[PDB]
């Protein structure tokens, strides 16, 4: 023998979506974080006066 | 987020209900004791007007 190979070799990526699309789910995850407290806030306020 | 924003737009409907309401009551707010400076100030006068 006398052998010696060491080697290395490279990666394949699963295709994850592979587009921003993800965003659009995202911004709905926005507007839900986003436009929902004021509705307690005024709610708080209607109920104080 | 659309049940969100029904209900949040229900919800500035209501703030605004109750809003819109909330001023009937500075309308009562003269014609509740302003009308007893009627009643009680009159009243003191017709007890008085036997007199």
């Amino acid at each position: 023998m006398a052998e010696d190979a060491d080697m290395r070799n490279e990666l394949e990526e699963m295709q994850r979506r592979a587009d921003q699309l993800a965003d659009e789910s995202l911004e709905s995850t926005r507007r839900m974080l986003q436009l929902v407290e004021e509705s307690k806030d005024a709610g708080i306020r209607t109920l104080v006066m | 987020e659309n049940s969100i924003r029904e209900l949040h737009d229900m919800f500035m409907d209501m703030a605004m209900l109750v809003e819109s309401q909330g001023e009937m009551i500075d309308r009562i707010e003269y014609n509740v004791e302003h009308a007893v400076d009627y009643v009680e100030r009159a009243v003191s006068d017709t007890k008085k007007a036997v007199k």
